[PDB]
This record gives structure tokens, sequence and C-alpha cells, in this order.
């Protein structure tokens, strides 16, 4: 009836989502499913945006573990929450940024999802992501 | 008696024997643990200009100097303990200091590279990359300092009390 | 932005990947690559000037002997020796002229002296015979250099054309402020492209021993930069 363009219509072809997959072969710990991380307690990198133009973060998840810590970075220095022991979203219910609040985070050069190994805990343990983005 | 009013910027200098400081002991190839942190008191504005003398002192718990190829960072935080890229200062090597005369010749006196600042509630940590099959810090025998009082040479750590200029929220 | 940090043979800002080390070569007196370091994905650029920025090298190399029935407590050497910056005194120099080690008296070993003129140098102590050493000492007769490399290998130029020698790198005392070392050359580089620190000398030099005891890695290298982020 009225306000057809109401809804918002994203600029559609800059729109992402990554995967654990997409990181790099670069990086050290990685393998075919899924990131792995050291036992000693290597900072292992879980989700990483990396391209020359900014963008904004609309959405995170990512697994959780019991001993195991998670944040989230804007640019290659700033962290937005600090650390988190029971994490922000899970795998196909993800953390809506802007259904939760008003706005989303922005970036300008990448951004990146960490994992902090406790070295308290012993053993391996596999972890993943998903990210929602766009430019 | 007679005492006079001297400027609210009073020049200081920082060590461990502090409140507003701490330390805790480091093992081997422990970048994310800070070996020494600091803290702004409350009500108070601390400044360390570029040309400040740093100093740090580190030892092995047996009372050795440990691998020269050792790092040192300091690094301003934002709050909750979170670093930040820009304004950290005196990415340097643990050795080539000298210890003997480090702050007594202003020649081994190694300075900081650019300004900081302090506000109220911030932190400054002091990271530490070693080696691996290397031995540890120990905090009874470390010891951080930095600024220059009390010699024409170096620069000294200024401070000041929030509560008395009305510009210090300007400033921060 | 802009930042004035200093970088090491080993991780530092990098993180142990893309830095790599390697040995020179010795029978074909060739330009060797003895270290290198590639910008990383997460900086923005990395410079690197002339006459700003100060710097470190202490190279040395290895060498071995047997022990015998007779008192040796001297011994030749295949390398060029000289103090470090001058001195006939020990433990007064910046750092030792030369290292000894004992295999199998896990000690280390002092040293007395050496007339620095021929590749000789004296140890204090009286190994027994069959007992293996070890000896670090001072590198001599070199030239050392930059060059730049575009991701494949390939290069497009050179920092400063002329060599400088190692031997006259030893010589100055390191560290000083207006005695500092200062090469010439303004480079600039971008993510994935490598400067290459490369060297020129007869004798092998080393980066690790694992029986080394003042300190893991023998070798160093400390120099500073400007990074933009």
């Amino acid at each position: 009836q009225t306000a057809d363009g109401r809804v918002g219509l994203v600029p559609v072809n800059s729109y992402v989502t990554l995967e654990t997959d997409d990181l790099d072969t670069d990086e050290h710990p990685v393998t075919d499913a899924g990131t792995v991380a050291l036992e000693p307690g290597e900072s292992a990198p879980i989700v990483r945006y990396d391209l020359g133009q900014p963008a904004a973060v609309y959405a995170v998840g990512a697994t959780d573990e019991a001993n195991v810590e998670y944040e989230l970075k804007v640019n290659n220095s700033k962290t937005v929450g600090g650390r988190t022991n029971s994490p922000l979203g899970v795998l196909n219910t993800p953390f809506s940024f802007v259904e939760k609040l008003g706005g989303a985070i922005p970036c300008e050069t990448a951004a990146t999802y960490w994992a902090h190994y406790s070295s308290d805990a012993t053993g391996t343990v596999e972890l993943a992501g998903r990210m929602h983005i766009e430019v | 008696p007679e005492i006079g009013n001297n400027g609210a910027e009073k020049q200081i200098s920082l060590h461990k024997g502090q409140p507003f400081i701490d330390t805790q002991d480091v093992g081997a190839a422990d970048p994310n643990t800070p070996a020494v942190t600091i803290e702004g008191p409350s009500d108070y504005v601390i400044a360390i200009d570029a040309g400040t003398p740093v100093a740090p002192e580190f030892r092995d718990a047996n009372g050795d100097k440990l691998d020269p190829s050792t790092r040192v960072t300091i690094q301003k935080c934002d709050k909750q303990g979170n670093p930040l890229g820009d304004g950290i200062v005196f990415s340097d090597t643990l050795g080539r200091f000298e210890y003997s005369k480090m702050r007594s010749d202003p020649d081994y006196m190694r300075k900081t590279t650019t300004s900081l600042m302090i506000d109220e509630r911030e932190i400054v940590k002091i990271f530490v990359e070693v080696p691996p099959n290397a031995n540890g810090m120990d905090a009874d025998n470390s010891r951080i300092t930095i600024g220059d009082d009390t010699s024409d040479y170096g620069k000294a750590v200024g401070i000041v009390e929030h509560g008395d200029l009305s510009p210090a929220e300007s400033k921060a | 932005q802009t930042q004035e940090y200093t970088i090491n043979h080993t991780g530092g800002v990098l993180g142990d990947s893309y830095v790599t080390t390697a040995s020179n070569q010795t029978s074909p007196q060739r330009e060797t690559a003895v270290l290198s370091f590639e910008c990383p994905r997460k900086f923005e650029e990395i410079n690197y000037v002339g006459q700003r920025d100060a710097t470190r090298f202490v190279p040395r190399t290895t060498e071995s002997i047997t022990g015998s029935a007779n008192d040796d407590t001297v011994v030749d050497l295949t390398a060029n020796i000289q103090p470090v910056a001058g001195e006939e005194v020990i433990a007064e120099q910046d750092y030792p002229v030369a290292v000894a080690y004992n295999v199998t008296q896990g000690v280390e070993v002092d040293v007395v002296d050496a007339d620095y003129a021929a590749d000789t140098v004296t140890l204090g102590t009286n190994p027994a015979d069959g007992d293996e050493v070890k000896v670090w000492p001072i590198m001599s007769d070199g030239d050392v250099q930059f060059r730049l490399i575009n991701q494949f290998g390939q290069e497009e130029g050179r920092v400063y054309p002329w060599s400088t020698p190692l031997y006259r790198w030893h010589d100055f005392p390191q560290l000083k402020r207006g005695r500092e070392i200062n090469l010439h050359g303004s480079a600039s580089w971008s993510e994935n492209e490598t400067l290459e620190i490369l060297l020129d000398a007869p004798q092998a030099l080393t980066w690790e021993d694992s029986d080394y005891p003042r300190g893991q890695y023998v070798t160093t290298l400390e120099q500073d930069v400007e990074i933009t982020l």
C-alpha cells in the first residue's frame, strides 16, 4: 500500500559472510574442517577480515568452550569487548549488533576475532566462527 | 616558617614502591602478560614528555641479567587493560643499556620516542618478550624507573591535581 | 600514526614467521643473505632512514679444538681478530671479544688476553686431554649491506651502493649517541615486501648453538625503524 523502500534496501554486491576457510595459508594454525589451538595457550584466530577498503561489522558468532577466552578487535590494535568467558553468539543464532543496539561497529582496515586458550587448560581444541560484514 | 607556593606542575618520577603501580613475575615467551602495570590515581593527571628517560633494570631469580635479545615495550592502554597501537613508546631491547652507568650517564640514558599523557583512570603496561629456553623474571629484584628528577640532565614526569586547574578537563 | 620501534633477529613486532635467518658461505665468496624481514599483513608500510635510525649488529663465528696432554692455554684461529673497540684488557670491553665452553665440564671459560695481531687467543684454564671445546670468537674481514625484494625474490633496487665493513662496525663503540652508527639511504616498503640484510665474508658465522652461556641466540641484530601503525 505504502512505503515499499522502508525496509532499507541494503546495497547489493557489498555484503559478505566469512568463514574459517578464508583466513589464509600463511597463518600457522589451520585445518580442513575448523581452526585449532595449541596447548601452551596460543592466541588462535578464527575470523579475520583483511582488505584495504573500510567496512562495518553487522554480526559475529563463534563456538564456545570451557577454558577459553575470546575477543574482537577493529583495526590491528583496538579491542571492543576486552575479554569474555561465555562468548557472544553461536552458529545458526549469531549475535546481531544491529538488533541488540543501534548501529554497527565501523572498520577502516581490518577486523579480527581472536581466541585465547588458557595455559591452565590442557588438550587440543577445535573452534570455528562466522561473521557478517558490509563495506 | 615559610614555604613557597610551588607550581602545580610538579616534577616527579615513578618506581616500584608506590601504590598506583604493580608488578608480577614472568616466565618465558609471555608477551601478553604485563610484567609491570601502572594506573592513574584519582583526580590527578600525569604527563610524560617525549624526551623522558626510561630505565628498566630487570633481573633473573639467581641475580643475573637476562638474554639481551629480550625485548621490552612500554605501551599505553585504554581502560579494561586494553592495549592500543597509537600512543605506544619505547619498543626497545633489554640489552644495550649498561645498567651500571645507565641512569648515571646522559649518554646511556635512553629516552622515549613520542609524548604521552595519562588521564585520571588510564593504564600503561610494560610487556616483555623473552626467548624460550631462558630464565624467567623475578619481581623481587626487577625494577622500573622513568623520568629524571634531581639532575640537570634528563626530563621529569609532570603531575598535576585535576581539582586545581579549570582547563584540566579540556586538556584531558 | 607514526612510531619509532626496534626490530630484532627474532620475533619482536613481527612474530617469528616473517623473519628468516641463514648462514653465509665460505668457499665461494658470495654476497649471501644472512637475514631478512618481510613486512606482515597487518602493517601499512615500513620506512627506514639513515642518519636518523640507530643500529647494532654483534656477529661471531664458531670453532673447535681437541684436548691434548700438553698444557695448551692458547689457540690459533681462522679469523682475523681484534678487541672490542680496542683494548688489551678483558672485562672492560662493552662485551667479550670471545667466549669458550667445555663440553665435558659444562662451565664457562674465562679469557685472559690475546695478541690481537695474528689469529691468536689465550685461555685462562687448562683443558684436559680428549675434552671437547667450543669457542665463539669475534668475526672480522667482512662487508654488510641491504636490499629490497618485491614479494618474488626479484630485486628492484639497493639502499646504499657502497658496503660498510663489519670490521669497522666492531671498531666503533656502539650504543653512544653522537658516536652511534647511522648508515645512509632512505628506503620504504609495504605489505609482504622484504628487506634482506646481506653478508660478504669468508668466516662461517652463527645464529644458534644451544650450548652458548651468554644467552641462547649467539649473534644479534637490533635496528631502529619507523612504522605507520
